[PDB]
DNA sequence: ATCAATATCCACCTGCAGATACTACCAAAAGTGTATTTGGAAACTGCTCCATCAAAAGGCATGTTCAGCTGATTCAGCTGAACATGCCTTTTGATGGAGCAGTTTCCAAATACACTTTTGGTAGTATCTGCAGGTGGATATTGAT
DNA sequence: ATCAATATCCACCTGCAGATACTACCAAAAGTGTATTTGGAAACTGCTCCATCAAAAGGCATGTTCAGCTGAATCAGCTGAACATGCCTTTTGATGGAGCAGTTTCCAAATACACTTTTGGTAGTATCTGCAGGTGGATATTGAT
């Protein structure tokens, strides 16, 4: 019964999501366009961590990697470094 | 003989680390002495202004240990740390209870 | 403490509170 | 036989969720969707365990921020309902595109 | 086995002045950790920019200090400043 | 006499004013209004008369700006007339306010 | 000496048809009356915080004449960086 | 025999003057010889991309002479010049011609 | 009269490799100038940044080309990239 | 109203995960003593910014008038909220080895210096020219009818 | 689908403003080509901590029933667009006055630097305990009637 990675970010789990930003009502055309948005995030950021990893000659991706990315993509993250 | 060029200038904060990384930082050629004393000042009292009102939060879920979700209260509850921390996520920090207006039941 | 902390604090006017 | 009204479990699950600090995506989901996009950048890669809690964590802040200024463009409209519209417009206003 | 260094022990002895009954979760003390480093690097890269634009050799007290004026919002900023002009009187003032 | 409707010397003007790249602000007014503003910061302060048109060119991109994204606001709620609501909206999203 | 004629509503002189045209430009086909007021308000905001910075970077040079390179700095720390005028 | 760097890298982008800004701006201890000239290059890339566009815009404007809307427009109009300068203002520059649909009469 | 040096010299050059019968305003040359520090200061930025993230103190053609794939988005990347690249090698190969 | 189903709230309990505390070892801050670099203080420019004023287009203010937009009202149909189950996916906890990072070693590369040479800026001068701003006249658009 | 008011288009036709292009020219900068320094890639290796993989556990896919939300249609009130009319204030382009940026030269503080002496902060470790569950029972909330 096998899916794609992408719809296992599940209608349940981005209903969660919602909820905590306050949203009492959703179109279920919603979850479609979350996993749109959520895939291009990780893009970019992943992206950018890991041309981090490529220039610290490198084959694992550090959390700082991350945390520079989050940095330069203006989503400053507190509490994994840096 | 040695006396911390913190213990001098009254500070929790470590001058002396301070002036390693402003020379290991490349920010300038050469760093005037207060510069270090100021800058390790600014930042034990906005660690001050933060720890005094994560406490206050703490405090108010009847709670002795500060934890991530405090200090997110402390900052967004604060209009000025709220801005200055404007473009920052606060790891494990979740979100200030609000509830738009008109998404209230009627009766 | 010993810092010379902020008198009062006021909360950021959120758009729709 | 006893049935909530609607909406009423939604401003439950509001109160909840903006009590609450847990991640509210499933990690290994998100851990395998982390490795599929990253494979694409660069193979056979290893991922810090912090490292992908830091991405989880960045990602899911991000949507809920999302989720709020979505909230106020339906909102706006005279709506209650999200929409692809407000997420859209939200994205276009924060300069994401277009 | 290499020395791994944070600001914990100086947000601990701050924390203790201010609230002297009250803990800090590992996961809070980095995110104070985060902090510091992060308005570390916002001050000293304004500090580095004013020095530049003004032709300088030199990030003095001064440099901070309008770094802090331009950063900080406010309130926060007056009182930056206060606490940072005390702390360079205090040390002036030392033998 | 031969009035032209409501709405048609609107879309004269956007296709005029979207055609070049003069300032729209009078000059003088402009010039006093940073005066104003500036004095009210420091006295005995003097400008570069660059300074103050560098001032201008960097008000007028943002208010023209606001105004796009204002209008993107109104017309998500249905409308084709700007509001106050509209452009405290578009603040809102652009996270220039809380 | 002279001293300086007294400088005030200055903002009055942001006059209805300057922010018609603005609006314009902003591709804006119909403006409620009360978007004058608010446009005033967000133009003062906005002026304010490029001109404080500004003052800050003249008074930290120990100068009395705000240059554009002032200007263009207090824009590029505000992220509305300017081309044209230096830098 | 004085040749320049930029003679011997083939570039037009001045690579001694890039060398030194890179020095004098304090961004490291130490320069490569090979960072100027690959940065020389690229600044040399980005202006001649730029030029091209604008020089089009130019002439489907019937003019000879390079003004601040041509390079608006050339800009405004390709993606990635668009998101590379996307927080940037062109001082003289004005915007593109956009109407809503909506906003446009009739039915 | 103290000497204020610009890129437009080189821009120039360039507007004349392009497009042979075209000139530029001064207010387009003063663009340009303001583009090209710009997209300089970005580059070198990455760069410093990258060599401090990773304790080097020296930025080489291996520190901008990063930054370069950092900074520019898709295919301005993989071209300046190669204009780069190949700028580099010559120079290197013309000694 | 009443009546019950379910959610929510507070008090007390208690095992251990996750703090606080403690110790010896050493990297890195401080102390001293020369070794360089700088950033006002004084003392002059010329540059340019303030000021003030005269004349004239040019845009601004104000009042009238009604086209059509906003927003209140009503209503039907569809679209999301709710909810009851088990199965399928995740979560949890227990081993092999990739690869991070620790570290020393020596050379290719980058700095430091002080020469020599050439570039790029500017001031000055002239020298040319693209285009802004104007003016008809032919052509397009809009709104009445 | 005709017509007329009035806006727009485009091709001519100027006079500079602003561009281009000489100088000659020099001053600062870039380059040259040894003298000295050292940072980083190289190779080795140990020991985390990362990937995998197999029992433990609740979260999610599912389809049904309908509450109430969205958006369509309609309409009336009144806000905002158009425009005509009157004229204030901005634009423009001079002149004179000086305030103040901007330079360039002595240095006495101020900070870097090289070397030594000291100890504060880190990493194991070794205890201590805040509080996240869990239970029990009272009360509030919500929705049926
Ligand atoms: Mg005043």
């Amino acid at each position: 019964v096998l899916r794609d990675n992408i719809q296992g970010i599940t209608k349940p789990a981005i209903r969660r999501l919602a909820r905590r930003g306050g949203v009492k009502r959703i179109s279920g055309l919603i979850y479609e366009e979350t996993r749109g948005v959520l895939k291009v995030f990780l893009e970019n950021v992943i992206r950018d961590a890991v041309t981090y990893t490529e220039h610290a000659k490198r084959k694992t991706v550090t959390a700082m990697d991350v945390v520079y990315a989050l940095k330069r993509q203006g989503r400053t993250l507190y509490g994994f470094g840096g | 003989k040695a006396k911390t060029r913190s213990s001098r200038a009254g500070l929790q904060f470590p001058v002396g680390r301070v002036h390693r990384l402003l020379r290991k930082g490349n920010y300038s050629e050469r760093v005037g002495a207060g510069a270090p004393v100021y800058l390790a000042a600014v930042l034990e009292y906005l660690t001050a202004e933060i720890l005094e009102l994560a406490g206050n939060a703490a405090r108010d879920n009847k709670k002795t240990r500060i934890i991530p979700r405090h200090l997110q209260l402390a900052i967004r509850n604060d209009e000025e740390l709220n801005k200055l921390l404007g473009r920052v996520t606060i790891a494990q920090g979740g979100v200030l209870p609000n509830i738009q207006a008109v998404l209230l039941p009627k009766k | 403490g010993g810092y010379n902390l902020r008198p009062r604090t006021y909360q950021p006017q959120r758009y729709g509170g | 036989p006893h049935r909530y009204r609607p909406g009423t479990v939604a401003l439950r699950e509001i109160r909840r969720y903006q009590k609450s600090t847990e991640l509210l995506i499933r990690k290994l989901p998100f851990q395998r969707l982390v490795r599929e996009i990253a494979q694409d950048f660069k193979t056979d890669l290893r991922f810090q365990s912090s490292a992908v809690m830091a991405l989880q964590e960045a990602c899911e802040a991000y949507l809920v921020g999302l989720f709020e200024d979505t909230n106020l463009c339906a909102i706006h409209a005279k709506r209650v309902t999200i929409m692809p519209k407000d997420i859209q417009l939200a994205r276009r206003i924060r300069g994401e595109r277009a | 086995r290499s020395r791994k260094e944070s600001y914990s022990v100086y947000v601990y002895k701050v924390l203790k002045q201010v609230h002297p009954d009250t803990g800090i979760s590992s996961k809070a003390m980095g995110i104070m950790n985060s902090f510091v480093n992060d308005i570390f690097e916002r001050i000293a890269g304004e500090a580095s920019r004013l020095a530049h634009y003004n032709k300088r050799s030199t990030i003095t007290s001064r440099e901070i200090q309008t770094a802090v004026r331009l950063l900080l919002p406010g309130e926060l900023a007056k009182h930056a400043v206060s606490e940072g002009t005390k702390a360079v009187t205090k040390y002036t003032s030392a033998k």
